[PDB]
């Protein structure tokens, strides 16, 4: 069965690796190697498996549906700041002060490796998104790794990492997330809608009818309520003039 | 009391007093008796239901 | 949200849950404001509080024991691990509740560990037939299948 | 007190009803007539039955003729509806064998209490660290991957050290004989750190 | 499976220390019409062990509703409620618990949404006595009084 | 407390003819394939 | 799965340029055979898959996968481990 998995790697970049550092409950350094043929993840409930899943989706989308598996379409309790803060549910914060959290993934297509990255850090004790400092990395270079990026950050600020990218072949970095996401989409020749659908799949859960399947899971709405609002306002001006 | 609950509880209470043969005992249908007594006591303004 | 906050009583309050030390007022737990988003702890907490409330409602005033002991439950166990599921069953029994657990053919082992009987159901097209068994008869039938 | 307020609001209802009476001419005539009639009505003895069901000389308008009794409109009961349905009270029992093999395999799942007991006993007698491969050789698992997971689970539960980069392998035949080769993390299961922990 | 004339049955049973209680129901259609009001119901409540859905269905096929209520009157430890509210009132009397108990039981029976705790309470746990319609009535009365003033 | 051990069920759902459950008062589960008649 | 595979394939490509798909709580509300059919459909679409489970359906995953990642938590700290198997 799993032989078609290698055919997928020939047709596509398949992701099998992870590098983590202080993400959520995963304190210190941790890493994972994954089989090309497919893989599983296990552990006692409330141990960090969905935390790892969310770790993966943080690198891939501007905003994911954090812990969407638990909610079933409802708002996530967690977010980037909580994971980098090591929230545990109200000491409950593992990283209250100036800290760092690194996450990365690796892929391969026809033996050619590609690694994504994200160096996070609070330079403050406050946990606002503004205080949430970040840098994003896209790599076609196998020799660039999350451990290397962590070391370079330890040497100095983002300027050392961007300078490292300039010195390093097949590497790109972006202190602005949307540039990194655009680079990733351009590499894979597909719009961000595919990644949004992927994230929906990451927490795929219940529904009520066949119609709901399409409407919610499959499609993107782009309803025209803003158009109706502006139309109503312009028509109100027209009504003023007519009166 | 919701009227259905009240009448059921009343039909239960009246059954206890079938042992009190010295006053009316319903021979065949206690529920009808309870409903009739609730009607009657509404008629006497003892109980008003809304 | 504002309309409910005004005219609906319960929305005027935020509900919080905590874990208490048996011997003392000591407390380290709080499920309120920030739920924590635990993928297993929230499930056990919700099932536990729901069971307690349901027992209190089921128990006629005065009595600590529900009069209608039966309860129905579902794949909350599937979301739960083995240990937390066992905690769920223990809590359910301790509150005076007899229960019935439904699952689509999985997590058998802990059920066998903490339940006595089972019922099997069939799907043979547009039909379904079901029989009641004890765990041991099912085990013997499994052995018969394993032999041949 | 809310009940009283309901009565007060109710009364204000009729006050509001009587405020708006700037009637047109014809409306005004009929309003005079209706108020006179209603005043006259109050003095009747409504509670009596016979008062209520007395006829009034109001003329018939909106009159409808109906129910013209043409004999040709008659139709009769037709008994083709007698199609009977059998009362199948028989017991539609089950057939255990038809159940899929997956059901039995789940019914064969790894038992954690027995596995914990056996692993603790084996490690107590072995009185030394025992890697996963050594445990597999010392104890042939039934659900091989299930026991691997549970063994790493006890290891982490006891805080036993694990190194994932350095590796080691163990081969096992499955339920249908097909052999497999595992890649496993190096570690040593120590009995003392394990018995001290409770399991469920 | 049964689009045309049919009869349906349900009968649960519980016991406490060797005493039976049996909740029953019957739902039959005289034709293919399947509207909600077309459904002819007859609830049943009995603690007599001899009573069973099999027996009720046998009596139904033998006769019909006219025979069924006659069976209840002739029988002991049995009751029949041609409507549901009366049936549930009796059942709540026997189990001495309010309707909120059963409703919360049903809400919990399929709880899979299973979201944050605050929603568990407001949705399932607590009976509902909101005050929207009453505020609307207060506003209506105030507007009427303002109309008088104007 | 009363404990539910029976379901006599006829021409209901995907259950043609008569059926019967024997839940056990000691703690019970009911199990069947996806789309088998549990719910 | 169909929509995600189709979206992930660049214009005119019968197979994706990104074949990985994540599934947390992979089969929490399904039977063993249904999950097997799900994996079969994934095979039809040629997607690399990742399943997460709190120790359910180990039979199916063992029959259908070739590696596992272990998750455990002591207090506020969590750690992972890598495991794999292959057929000889
Ligand atoms: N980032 C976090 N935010 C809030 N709570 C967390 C976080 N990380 C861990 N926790 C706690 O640590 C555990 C993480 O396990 P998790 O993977 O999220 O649950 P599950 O395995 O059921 O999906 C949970 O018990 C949770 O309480
Ligand atoms: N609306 C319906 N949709 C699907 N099946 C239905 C429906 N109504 C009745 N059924 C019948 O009754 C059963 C209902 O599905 P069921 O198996 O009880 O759900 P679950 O898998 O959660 O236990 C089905 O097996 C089918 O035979």
């Amino acid at each position: 069965m799993n032989q078609v998995s290698g055919l997928a790697g020939k047709e596509s970049f398949i992701l099998t690796r992870i590098e983590l550092f202080n993400w959520g409950g995963f304190h210190g350094l941790h890493q994972a190697a994954i089989h090309q043929d497919g893989t599983a993840v296990i552990g006692p409930t409330g141990s960090g498996k969905t935390t790892l899943v969310d770790a993966l989706m943080t690198l891939l989308l501007a905003n994911p549906r954090y812990n969407l598996a638990s909610t079933g379409g409802h708002e996530s309790d967690r977010d980037l700041i909580s994971y980098v803060r090591g929230v545990s549910g109200p000491s409950h914060i593992a990283r209250p002060g100036k800290t760092v959290t690194g996450i990365a993934a690796t892929l391969e297509r026809e033996g050619k490796q590609v690694r994504l990255g994200a160096l996070l850090w609070f330079d403050s004790t406050s946990s606002s998104v503004t205080d949430m400092k970040r840098l994003w990395l896209f790599s076609d270079n196998p020799g660039q790794t999350l451990e290397h990026w962590l070391n370079v950050y330890h040497e100095g600020g983002t300027r050392l990492l961007r300078q490292m990218e300039k010195e390093a072949i097949g590497l790109w970095t972006y202190p602005n997330k949307k540039q990194y996401l655009a680079r990733l989409r351009d590499f894979f020749e597909v719009g961000e809608n595919a990644f949004t659908l992927l994230n929906r799949a990451a927490g795929l859960k219940q529904l009520n009818s066949i119609d709901e399947i399409f409407r919610e899971l499959v499609l993107d709405d782009h309803s025209a309520f803003d158009r109706a609002a502006e139309v109503a306002n312009s028509f109100d001006g027209l009504t003023e003039i007519h009166q | 009391i919701p009227l259905e609950e009240a009448i059921q509880s009343l039909s239960s209470i009246l059954i206890e007093h079938v042992s009190q043969e010295q006053y009316d005992i319903n021979q065949d249908n206690p529920f009808l008796q309870a409903s009739r007594e609730l009607r009657e006591w509404i008629k006497r303004r003892l109980i008003v239901e809304r | 949200l504002g309309a409910k906050a005004l005219l609906d009583p319960r929305f005027r309050l935020e509900f919080a849950v905590s874990v208490m030390d048996r011997q003392s007022g000591n407390v380290i737990e709080s499920r309120t404001g920030s739920q924590g988003g635990s993928g297993g702890e929230k499930e056990i907490i919700a099932s536990y509080v729901l069971t307690a409330s349901l027992s209190y409602a089921l128990s006629p005033a005065g009595s600590r024991y529900p009069l209608f002991g039966t309860i129905i439950l579902d794949e909350a166990f599937s979301r739960s691990s083995h240990a937390v599921a066992g905690r769920i069953i223990a809590a359910l029994r301790e509150f005076g509740l007899h229960a019935v657990f439904i699952t689509p053919n999985k997590e058998m082992r802990l059920l066998r560990d903490h339940t006595r009987s089972a019922i099997v159901v069939h799907r043979r097209g547009q039909n379904s037939n079901m029989a009641s068994l004890s765990w041991e008869e099912l085990e013997r039938h499994y052995q018969r299948r394993g032999n041949a | 007190s809310q009940t009283v307020l309901q009565a007060r609001a109710r009364s204000e209802r009729d006050v509001r009803g009587f405020m708006k009476t700037g009637l047109a001419a014809e409306h005004h005539r009929v309003g005079h007539l209706l108020n006179e009639f209603l005043n006259l009505a109050l003095k009747l003895d409504w509670q009596r039955q016979m008062i209520r069901k007395q006829e009034v000389p109001l003329p018939a308008v909106g009159v409808a003729v109906t129910g013209i009794p043409a004999i040709e409109r008659l139709r009769f009961k037709e008994v083709d509806d007698e199609a009977e349905q059998t009362l199948d009270l028989s017991n539609h029992a089950a057939d255990l064998t038809q159940i899929g093999d997956d059901f039995w395999d789940a019914f064969n799942g790894l038992d954690r209490e027995v596995l914990i007991q056996q692993t603790l006993q084996l490690l107590a007698k072995e009185n030394r660290p025992v890697g996963l491969a050594e445990l597999a050789e010392l104890l042939p698992p039934a659900h091989d991957l299930e026991t691997f997971a549970v063994w790493i689970g006890m290891a982490r539960e006891a805080g036993i050290e694990v190194i994932d980069s350095q590796r080691e392998f163990a081969e096992l035949s499955d339920g249908e004989g097909r052999r497999w080769r595992f890649n496993l993390p190096t570690t040593g299961l120590e009995s003392q750190a394990l018995m001290d922990i409770d399991w469920e």
